């Protein structure tokens, strides 16, 4: 099959910016280079088909160039709405192949997380489980790194993380990460901590609690 | 105009077998082909096959002919996938989108809306709707924490709201996790005035339609 290398495959712009993304073929396609943006539980959208041909009614702030090999997509003037994902599709010959996509992202200025963290409630503990939860509240850029510690004992392979979307209102992101421990296990320890990394700090952030107090 | 409309979201176990549909309204059906995109969680599209209805032609990506079947109905303008034996790797969302033939130049103009295959070894289950319990651990200013942790359900999706509704400012609503069991679990969480905490009750209303599990979860401080 012809391989599709779609670059970058994120990008943070701001409102109103221009950007170019680039799709490279290892075949030559001519002029067979298609271009969709899908939002987040939606079907994918056709914005420009084979020849460089904007599809009706799509803004003309989409463009896009390219013969061959090389391939670009063109978005001027950047609205809250073109922040979706984009994937190329190549046309030429079967099977359609399609670039792993390229997620654009609203660019805004850091923001430190609040951190919270919830102990395991006393009706879950009788049911014989255990779930630490730490919440990191309306935070920017989306990366952030989150340690888990009982007793000091690093925990590895134990927790799982969820981040929203980004926010509509403030572009910020939001994530959970929760501890999953025996009853038994919670029981036999007594300080669990929840440790932040994020640019927005000057210094990591720690969260803890002892269990009973 | 031009829709596609595919059938409902699925949940089988391994080993099922399994046939969803894409009904094409407002345009001559024979006129076009259907072709079959599938995007696993979390990544890209990848194109399954295709079917000329108006010449009974089938035409199958090498990594999927043998695994599915394309087929069509001309009578009630539908097309088909179908899978003999699912398997847990078969999980992802399936699209449906019109093309053209050998010469044509405009490929996926229009989309189904597209449907949502699960496929697991678990059973339906409701979950259990735990308290995240504000206290000072979760006071940052004058700002409190609070939520629900919806733990061990099976299949998605859970629905939450506060307050019957009335509660929307500062609610986050994770994305659920599959858990080794799994078991999905998710957490919903608000910031409210350190003030509240307090005076104002706060109530975590969950849904979960497959299991027909509806609670209502008081939250309340320490
Ligand atoms: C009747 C059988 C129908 C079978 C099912 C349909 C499958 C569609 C097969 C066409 C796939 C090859 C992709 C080629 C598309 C060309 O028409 C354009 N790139 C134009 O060709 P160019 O100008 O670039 O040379
Ligand atoms: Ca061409
Ligand atoms: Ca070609
Ligand atoms: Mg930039
Ligand atoms: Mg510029
Ligand atoms: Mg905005
Ligand atoms: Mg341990």
């Amino acid at each position: 099959e012809t391989t599709v290398t779609q670059s970058p495959s994120f990008l943070s712009a701001s409102v109103g910016d221009r950007v170019t993304i680039t799709c490279i073929t290892t075949t030559d396609i001519d002029d067979d280079m298609n271009w969709f943006q899908q939002e987040p539980g939606k079907a994918p959208k056709l914005l420009i088909s084979e020849g460089n041909i904007l599809r009706p009614g799509v803004p003309s702030r989409f463009s896009s160039s390219g013969y061959g090999t090389d391939f670009t997509l063109t978005i001027s003037k950047l609205q809250p709405e073109d922040f979706a994902t984009y994937y190329c599709l190549q046309s030429d010959n079967l099977p359609f192949t399609f670039g792993q996509g390229t997620k654009l992202e609203i660019k805004r200025t850091v923001a430190a997380p609040s951190v919270f963290i919830f102990p395991p409630s006393d009706e879950q503990l009788k049911s014989g489980t255990a779930s630490v939860v730490c919440l990191l509240n309306n935070f920017y850029p989306r990366e952030a790194k989150v340690q888990w510690k009982v007793d000091n004992a690093l925990q590895s392979g134990n927790s799982q993380e969820s981040v929203t979307e980004q926010d509509s209102k403030d572009s910020t992101y939001s994530l959970s990460s929760t501890l999953t421990l025996s009853k038994a296990d919670y029981e036999k320890h007594k300080v669990y901590a929840c440790e932040v990394t994020h640019q927005g700090l000057s210094s990591p952030v720690t969260k803890s609690f002892n269990r009973g107090e | 105009e031009v829709q596609l409309v595919q059938s409902g979201a699925e949940v089988k176990k391994p080993g099922e077998s399994l046939k969803i549909s894409c009904q094409s309204f407002g345009y001559i059906f024979i006129d076009h082909t259907i072709h079959w995109m599938r995007q696993m969680p979390g990544q890209g599209l990848e194109w399954m096959g295709a079917i000329s209805p108006r010449h009974d032609i089938t035409k199958y990506n090498e990594m999927f002919r043998g695994q599915v079947t394309i087929s069509a109905d001309k009578s009630s303008s539908t097309a088909y996938l179908q899978w003999s034996s699912l398997k847990a790797s078969d999980t992802a969302m399936y699209f449906c989108a019109r093309g053209g033939f050998y010469g044509s130049t405009i490929w996926f103009d229009f989309w189904g809306q597209g449907t949502m295959v699960t496929v697991s070894s678990a059973s339906t289950k409701g979950p259990s709707v735990f308290p995240l319990a504000p206290s000072s651990k979760s006071t940052s200013g004058g700002t409190a924490a609070l939520g629900c942790l919806v733990k061990d359900y099976f299949p998605e999706p859970v629905t939450v709201s506060w307050n019957s509704g009335a509660l929307t400012s500062g609610v986050h609503t994770f994305p659920a996790v599959l858990q080794s069991s799994g078991l999905y679990s998710l957490s919903s969480v608000v910031t409210v005035p350190s003030s509240s905490l307090g005076t104002q009750t706060y109530i975590c209303n969950v849904n979960h339609k497959p299991s027909n599990t509806k609670v209502d979860k008081r939250v309340e401080p320490k």
